[PDB]
């Protein structure tokens, strides 16, 4: 949960782009966008598999929203 | 003849066909006609007259298409404003257009409340609960003015990136619109009952083919919703679910759909016409699309907002050894087009020059600015091959293209400069195409976090003009004349990155 959330926050901050808060709006401020969102999914599958119905504001709004998404993908 | 009359012709022949579809709702020509008539009563009750400006600030909807068509009939000038763009930029467009009405959603009322256009009338399109809901406006004691409208009258203004940070209004007429629509309708043989995807937002002129060509031939336009913009598989699902025959986007979108949305594995049998515009199409990828969709009509349409489509090339078979993008082709929309040397003379076959457009699509002019007089110089460098087709070579000015979006360096720079801890700013693009990134090179007052700056940009600019990367310098390279050395600046940003791939 808080570990899932930090492996992501590390990746966003390192491999895509300070402090990046849980609620920092990733799409509103173009931190996540058409070109980098599919990369972050390469990673969340290849090293933690998000579906394409999910590539939208609901799933990827906040850092904690991307947290819930992977958490809820159990089986 | 006129734009609003093409819907009325379609209504008479096809009142029961579906005219306009969005994510939530759809309207027949008849139901569209009654919605239009109700918006006409509303504009009249509100006192909005011929030539006055209204701002459309809401996600694409069947109500927006109805409002556009209501404004046309009253010769009220409608201004589509990017709904993914902040209130501070609407204030600039509101200032420039001097518009007297905003049509928004109930969610947007709060932004307007604190803004500079707080005192401009708003009406809510979506939420019946909202005191500003459009049906709450009493139209009983109101009558439709007696007036006529000529082909050369201002129909709508499409705002574009301004070098000074105030966006520029491309003021366009019935005749501007219709010369494109009639040209496309004849060229791609658009039929009643055909289904047009509207990918582009309403403030771009791709949307004018999708909506006005559809309503011209008694076909259906499907508003691709904002919510599925970053989802290549939802975009190919939209094609399947709405049985789309006619697709028109920047190549960046078709390429997302080819890489991450199965457009080449899961063939969309309904597609008949695939139109792309706004930036080059890497010929290696366009060769793939051509192969998958052997039967479909493919065309490369070219031009700025100021001319709509002024040139077009039918993509048949593509030489496998070809490395350059396909030509932008020959004149379109009943325009004449030529390459100019900087002295004034026509270029000859093989001579690079600036593309010039004379014809019926050439804008009236930037709104509240001196009219366009004579042929229009595009700023686009081109070169004619023997066969008569033009190839696009690039631009020599401060108009950037990132994945089809049009960005003035100065608009982003003016935003960055307004940051309290930024004294100098310069913007540029590193990379080509899908790889391209928008850079801010800044000097701080007292030495600027990327996240802080993105927050700062997002309050003033559309997200597509928010800078990807920042580079802080102690000062910006200058030229002898005092102006920023953009060539030096580019070399130094390219150089710092090259040092990071070596280290
Ligand atoms: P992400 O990276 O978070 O999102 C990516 C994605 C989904 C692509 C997103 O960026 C998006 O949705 N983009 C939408 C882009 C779009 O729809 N733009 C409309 C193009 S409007 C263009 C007129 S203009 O004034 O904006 N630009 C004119 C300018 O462009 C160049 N140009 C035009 N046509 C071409 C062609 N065929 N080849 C090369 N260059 C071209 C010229 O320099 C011109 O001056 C349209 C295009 C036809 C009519 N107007």
């Amino acid at each position: 949960g808080e570990e899932v959330k930090e492996k992501i926050r590390r990746y966003i901050m390192e491999d895509l782009i300070d402090e990046l808060d849980d609620q920092t709006p990733l799409l509103e401020w173009g931190i996540l966008n058409s070109m980098n969102i599919v990369k972050l999914m390469v990673y969340i599958r290849d090293e933690m598999s998000i579906p394409s119905t999910h590539i939208t504001g609901k799933y990827f709004k906040d850092l904690n929203a991307i947290s819930r998404t992977v958490e809820q993908l159990k089986a | 003849k006129l734009l609003h009359e093409r819907m009325m012709h379609s209504l008479a022949r096809y009142p029961r066909q579906t005219a306009v579809v969005d994510e939530q709702d759809a309207l027949s020509y008849e139901a569209l006609e009654l919605r239009i008539r109700e918006f006409v009563a509303m504009l009249c009750a509100l006192g909005v007259g011929q030539g006055q400006r209204i701002l459309l600030w809401a996600h694409k909807s069947v109500d927006l298409v109805a409002v556009m068509q209501a404004a046309l009939r009253l010769g009220v000038v409608y201004v589509p404003v990017d709904p993914l763009s902040p209130v501070s930029r609407l204030e600039k467009i509101a200032g420039d257009s001097q518009a007297v009405l905003v049509l928004c959603t109930a969610a947007r009322l709060e932004e307007l409340a604190g803004s500079a256009l707080a005192q401009v009338r708003s009406v809510v399109l979506d939420d019946p609960a909202s005191a500003g809901y459009w049906r709450n406006i009493d139209t009983g004691s109101s009558v439709v003015p007696t007036l006529a409208i000529q082909p050369d009258d201002l129909a709508y203004i499409l705002y574009t990136s301004g070098s000074t940070g105030v966006p520029k209004g491309v003021a366009l007429s019935h005749g501007n619109a219709l010369a494109f629509v009639d040209w496309a309708c004849e060229r791609y043989c658009f039929q009643p009952g055909e289904r047009f995807a509207n990918h582009a937002p309403l403030h771009f002129d791709l949307s004018v083919l999708d909506i006005y060509c559809a309503l011209n031939v008694g076909a259906t336009v499907c508003l691709v919703p904002e919510s599925i913009a970053f989802s290549p598989r939802l975009l190919t699902d939209f094609i399947r679910q709405h049985e789309i025959s006619i697709w028109y986007s920047v190549p960046s979108v078709l390429m997302m759909m080819m890489q991450d949305g199965d457009l080449l594995s899961d063939i969309q049998d309904t597609l008949r016409v695939l139109l792309f515009a706004g930036e080059p199409f890497p010929v290696k990828h366009l060769r793939d699309l051509r192969a998958a969709y052997a039967d479909v009509r493919l065309a490369n349409l070219f031009g700025p907002t100021e001319t709509n489509v002024c040139t077009a090339f039918e993509v048949g078979a593509i030489d496998p050894e070809r490395v350059l993008p396909v030509p932008i082709g020959t004149a379109a929309s009943g325009n004449q087009v030529w390459a100019q040397k900087p002295d004034g003379s026509r270029c000859a076959v093989g001579e690079e020059g600036e593309l010039v457009v004379q014809g019926p699509t050439v804008m009236l002019g930037y709104f509240a600015k001196p009219a366009q007089e004579g042929p229009y110089k595009t700023g686009d460098m081109v070169r004619q091959r023997p066969d008569g087709n033009y190839e696009y070579l690039g631009r020599r000015d401060d108009m950037l293209k990132v994945r089809g979006n049009r960005i003035e360096r100065g608009e982003v720079e003016a935003a960055l400069l307004a940051h309290p801890q930024v004294s100098e700013a310069a913007v540029l693009v590193v990379g080509e195409g899908m790889n391209a990134q928008l850079w801010g090179v800044l000097v701080a007052h007292t030495r600027l976090s990327l996240i802080d700056l993105k927050r700062h940009c997002a309050q003033r600019l559309p997200r597509y003009m928010i800078i990807d990367k920042v580079l802080c310098l102690d000062a910006l390279p200058r030229n002898a004349n005092g102006k920023v050395d953009r060539f030096a600046l580019a070399r130094q940003v390219e150089g710092k990155l090259a040092a990071a791939l070596e280290h």
